[PDB]
DNA sequence: TTAGAGAATTGGAGAGTGTGTTTTTTTTTTTTTTT
DNA sequence: ACACACTCTCCAATTCTCTAA
């Protein structure tokens, strides 16, 4: 494909859990102790108090580059927390012209999304005797 | 084997993309004026030849394009046949 | 005078190898037990 | 194992030289 489809998705998408009055686990709140390792991958609901909130900063999704000699553009998609930027124009036309041109990054055609990180903690009146309260890290993107 | 090297060659020049384009367009491209300086008009002549050289064969520096052209221009008989054909057309 | 056949010199493609990385105050705001 | 620094090697691109038409 010419470019990754993520580059032109102008929208965000989210799921809203089942109404408990129609009801399933996503409708039934869990305290931060009940979130065992069994739940990894699932959609759940959590009840608690927020302890701290970060301020908004951008995160990359698709990065855009320009090749100087052959005047051609290439894209890279980022999922992990870190990445290596590109540094060689591997395009077949550029290669067959033996044109070992240099790649440079561009903001004006890259795609970002808003990011924020928070932390949630269990209610003090639900802590069992002699224990210290536990907490979870929450991530938030889009609108 | 390693990948063979890519070069300028008379086949590119004799292609329709090549030298016929210059003869098809040069009369319309360049324009001198007494109304502008020597340096002005002199600079103007090189524009078209530079852009054409890039479009033909982007490997190398402009000077290297000219000096490369000298070798094949003096040696290849088919290219020389084409050139005497031009000057015969004017003898026509 | 052109050109084509053979020899010598050089460039860098690219393949290979070894390597490094995780990890006693001194000054100032606040709670607590001690005279 | 994953980017780097550095070493080694082979192969063909190039220019130079000699010969004859
Ligand atoms: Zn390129």
């Amino acid at each position: 494909e010419l470019f990754p489809p993520n580059l032109t998705r102008r929208y965000f998408l989210y799921f809203k859990p089942l109404s408990q009055n129609c009801a399933a686990i996503s409708s039934k709140p869990l305290s931060v102790r009940q979130i065992k390792g069994d739940f990894l991958g699932q959609l759940i609901t959590v009840r608690g108090i927020i302890t701290r909130v970060s301020d908004v900063k951008p995160a990359v999704e698709v990065i855009a580059y320009t090749c100087d000699q052959c005047g051609y553009e290439v894209f890279q998609e980022v999922n992990s927390r870190t990445f290596t930027p590109l540094s060689e124009c591997t395009s077949e036309e550029c290669s067959q012209n033996q044109t070992k041109g240099q790649l440079f990054m561009s903001t004006r055609a890259s795609k970002f999304s808003a990011f924020q990180e928070c932390k949630i903690q269990e209610l003090s009146q639900q802590v069992p005797v002699g224990h210290i309260p536990r907490s979870l890290n929450i991530h938030v993107n889009g609108t | 084997k390693r990948r063979p090297q890519v070069k300028l060659t008379a086949e590119k020049l004799l292609s329709d993309k090549g030298l016929p384009y210059v003869l098809k367009n040069a009369h319309k491209r360049i324009r001198i004026s007494s109304k502008k300086n020597s340096y002005d008009n002199l600079s103007n002549i090189i524009q078209f030849y530079q852009l054409w050289a890039h479009e033909l064969f982007p490997k190398a520096k402009f000077k290297d394009f000219m000096k490369i052209c000298q070798t094949v221009g003096k040696t290849d008989p088919v290219l020389r046949e084409y050139r005497v054909s031009l000057f015969r057309d004017e003898m026509g």
